[PDB]
């Protein structure tokens, strides 16, 4: 009574990402897929039990009942598709069976790198943070290499205001001789 | 409502013979609703040790029950089913024969 | 609609007892809790197909339910333990085959000491004038740091006001330590606004992190402020320089 | 042989003491294999070969989901007396079930009466429902909005039903596959002069017998219809009149054996 979809994908803004899900068993009512978001609820998304795609927009899900084999196609991938899609099956007793989750990541597509390291200074102290900015989303960031030195996962913001959109890092550092430079390694 | 009045059929396990124990039945079918209420009669007084099936659901909807004792016949003891029903203003009984 | 579930945040010191909440007025035969962990699939703790009956899922040790109405299914910690540390959905369907509607959840985290609870130190860091030179654009970070449990929501506030465009919060908190189990948790955030917007000094920039800590009710025999459920700000004002 | 796997739930509004407002048996073929009522809230065997192959988990399960159905019944039934504006006590059927059929073939079915009379007939091929006047025809067009609900249901008749109907098959094989072949006598006068010729069969499995009168068929046939005979076998009967000196026999056809009385 098993169930399999990858840990992590990670897609560019505007393409393609199909999210396989196989599942072992003796017993059928249907598979699911569930929109996770970070922090919020699980959402219903698809309902397949025949085999065949169902499409609603920019999203389509397969299943193969003799294969044990569904997909969520998303297609046009956008920035809020960024979250967890959960697939599910109704066994025999009608247990719903519940997949670990995808985490989907979308890079979005920065036209105009800008890669540029910033030093911002605190409103009441000195103590100073780092900023990483307006780096290609093809870009990793390293972790820290010291204990003292604190490394933030990137963060897509996206300013409407200007059309535009930015990853950015942070880090950050009581020591009184580090520099944003050494920074992001 | 279409309410169905009970088919009453009495009879006996295996083929007849005087002294030789057998087992009464009353088959009660094709009757609605489910409510119904069944005695056998040696003689027209009720008898104490009946046995029956639980309701029985018929794919047209309607309901039927066994009704059976087990029973040694003889020349002079009459045996029947009384039944009764929503459907009867009395409860009826019905004889069993050969 | 839908499935109202309370609370969202919760620490218990281990052995307290806690009920959370779970409702819902669509007419739904089925609730569900779940429990949500790192690396694997809801995992249902009871359920419920109708008022007058509740069933163990495969995690039921440690809890308890009860369906006495349609519309309410509140799960009961007996006595709490780090093992219960998780993110607890409950979830209602018509029916056994329906789709389930989900609650926001509950955020709750059991440690062995109270005195590990702490509330942020919150910062506010100006834009770099390098950043406003080169870009035309201003980022403000911020710095949310030492806390514990991680449970806060980190929202900014302009001329007294929440905003959401341009704003990024990183997903989850990062650990001061991440050998410890006690580990305090920091969490950074961005805004970023036209140059010239950063620039008009008619502008309030307000960094609010509403914490999740002990109650007002809680007994306290340390020196420091008993860490209480609070709102912790930093801000910035708007400055041409 | 056909075999046959089916549920019924029975609905009952304000019945009388006893009588329970709910209760859904199981059958394979005319053995019932399982019962649930609103009185024992529980599901249990109704077939010692069930209750030896299915683990507790399995009843602890179904009486949850049992328990569900008869909360949904007592609405839908509640619902319909609203919808004809019906006072006191109606019923509430529901029977589903699939056929497995010797040429390997399938069968689904599920259908919903009132009053013992048919309301709700479901097509599992075009996706629709059959109703027989107004308050049915919109409980249709309520089911038909919900795509996934319908496709649900085809799965379960053509799928689920049938791998439930196969393994009920395998638990209880010595019950339900066996035969026990019939005794057929034919005795004989109905009134003075006039002759009737009576053709009996007893203690045979399975129930379905085919049993007729021919010269060398017969008009006027007299059918006795199949009955219990309370041991798990069967008895039954063909009697006919004879124009007072044609040659006649009895056939009976039984489980893969065709017999002839003359
Ligand atoms: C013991 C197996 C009791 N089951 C039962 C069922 N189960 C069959 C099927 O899963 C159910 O009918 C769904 O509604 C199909 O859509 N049905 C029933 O009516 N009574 C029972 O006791």
């Amino acid at each position: 009574q098993n169930i399999d979809q990858p840990t992590e994908m990670t897609a560019t803004e505007g393409a393609i990402v199909q999210i396989n899900c196989t599942y072992q068993t003796s017993g059928f009512n249907g598979l699911f897929w569930y929109q996770q978001h970070a922090g919020e609820a699980p959402t219903f998304l698809s309902y397949n039990v025949l085999d065949g795609l169902e499409e609603k927009g920019r999203f389509s899900s397969f299943l193969s009942r003799s294969k044990g084999y569904s997909y969520l196609l998303l297609k046009e991938l956008q920035m809020k598709d960024s979250a967890s899609y959960l697939c599910a099956f109704l066994d025999s007793n009608y247990q719903l069976i519940w997949g670990a989750g995808t985490k989907l990541i979308i890079k979005p597509d920065i036209q105009n790198p800008d890669p540029a390291v910033y030093q911002l200074r605190d409103s009441k102290s000195s103590k100073s943070v780092c900023l990483f900015t307006d780096f290609d989303s093809q870009t990793n960031v390293s972790q820290s290499k010291d204990s003292d030195v604190y490394i933030t996962d990137k963060c897509v913001l996206d300013m409407r205001s200007m059309d535009f959109k930015s990853n950015s890092a942070v880090a950050w550092s009581n020591k009184s001789d580090f520099a944003c430079a050494n920074a992001f390694n | 409502m279409i309410q169905r009045t009970p088919k009453i059929q009495v009879y006996s396990r295996h083929p007849a013979e005087n002294g030789k124990s057998n087992f009464l039945n009353c088959y009660v079918s094709g009757f609605h609703p489910s409510d119904i209420e069944v005695d056998l009669l040696k003689n027209g007084e009720r008898i104490e040790k009946v046995e029956h099936s639980d309701l029985s659901f018929s794919k047209d909807w309607s309901f039927y029950l066994l009704y059976y004792t087990e029973f040694t016949p003889t020349e002079k003891d009459e045996y029947a089913c009384r039944v009764n029903h929503v459907t009867l203003s009395q409860p009826k009984i019905v004889k069993w024969d050969r | 609609a839908g499935v109202t579930q309370t609370p969202k945040f919760q620490v218990l010191k281990t052995g307290q007892s806690m009920t959370l909440q779970c409702a819902q007025d669509m007419n739904h035969n089925y609730m569900y809790w779940y429990r949500q962990d790192p690396g694997m699939g809801l995992r249902l703790i009871y359920y419920s197909a109708s008022e007058g009956t509740t069933d163990k899922g495969e995690v039921p040790n440690g809890y308890n339910v009860s369906r006495s109405t349609t519309e309410d299914f509140p799960l009961r910690l007996l006595s709490a333990a780090p093992s219960q540390t998780s993110v607890y959905f409950c979830a209602s369907s018509n029916r056994e085959y329906s789709p389930l509607h989900f609650g926001n959840g509950t955020r709750l985290t059991v440690t062995e000491d109270l005195n590990k609870v702490f509330p942020p130190e919150v910062a506010v860091f100006e834009p770099s004038e390098a950043e406003i030179s080169h870009t035309q654009k201003a980022t403000l970070v911020c710095l949310a740091t030492g806390f514990y449990p991680d449970h806060v929501e980190l929202s900014w506030w302009v001329n007294g006001k929440e905003v959401h465009s341009g704003v990024c919060t990183d997903p989850q908190p990062l650990k001061e330590q991440p050998a410890l189990n006690d580990s305090r948790y920091a969490l950074s955030s961005r805004l970023r606004v036209s140059a010239t917007f950063w620039q008009d000094p008619r502008n309030h920039f307000r960094c609010q992190v509403q914490f999740y800590g002990l109650s007002e009710n809680d007994e306290w025999t340390q020196d420091r402020a008993k860490p209480v459920t609070q709102i912790v700000s930093a801000e910035a004002w708007g400055r041409a320089d | 042989r056909t075999h046959s796997l089916r549920y019924f739930r029975l609905g009952v509004s304000d019945p009388i003491h006893g009588v329970p407002e709910f209760i859904s048996v199981g059958y394979v073929d005319s053995h019932p294999i399982t019962t649930y009522d609103s009185v024992t809230r529980q599901k249990e065997p109704r077939a010692p070969w069930m209750a030896e192959n299915l683990a507790p988990d399995h009843w602890e399960r179904y009486t949850q989901l049992l328990r569900g159905w008869q909360q949904m019944f007592k609405v839908e039934l509640k619902r319909l007396q609203r919808h004809y504006n019906h006072s006191g006590s109606h019923t509430y059927q529901r029977m589903i079930g699939c056929e497995l059929l010797e040429d390997g073939s399938t069968t689904g079915f599920l259908q919903y009466a009132y009053d013992g009379q048919d309301f709700l007939i479901f097509n599992k091929d075009t996706l629709s429902w059959l109703a027989v006047d107004n308050v049915a025809h919109t409980i249709k067009q309520a089911w038909e909005a919900n795509q996934h609900e319908l496709l649900y249901q085809k799965n379960w008749l053509e799928e689920e039903c049938i791998a439930w109907l196969k393994r009920f098959l395998e638990y209880g094989k010595d019950t339900l596959q066996r035969t026990e072949p019939p005794l057929v006598r034919v005795n004989r006068e109905t009134f003075p002069g006039v002759t009737a010729l009576f053709c009996k069969a007893h203690g045979f499995y399975p129930p379905e017998i085919y049993m007729t009168w021919m010269k060398n068929i017969v008009q006027e046939i007299d059918y006795g219809d199949i009955l219990p005979s309370g041991d798990g076998t069967y008895q039954a009967w063909a009697s006919i009149e004879l124009d007072p000196s044609n040659l006649y026999s009895c056939h009976v056809e039984h489980s893969g054996v065709h017999m002839v009385l003359q």
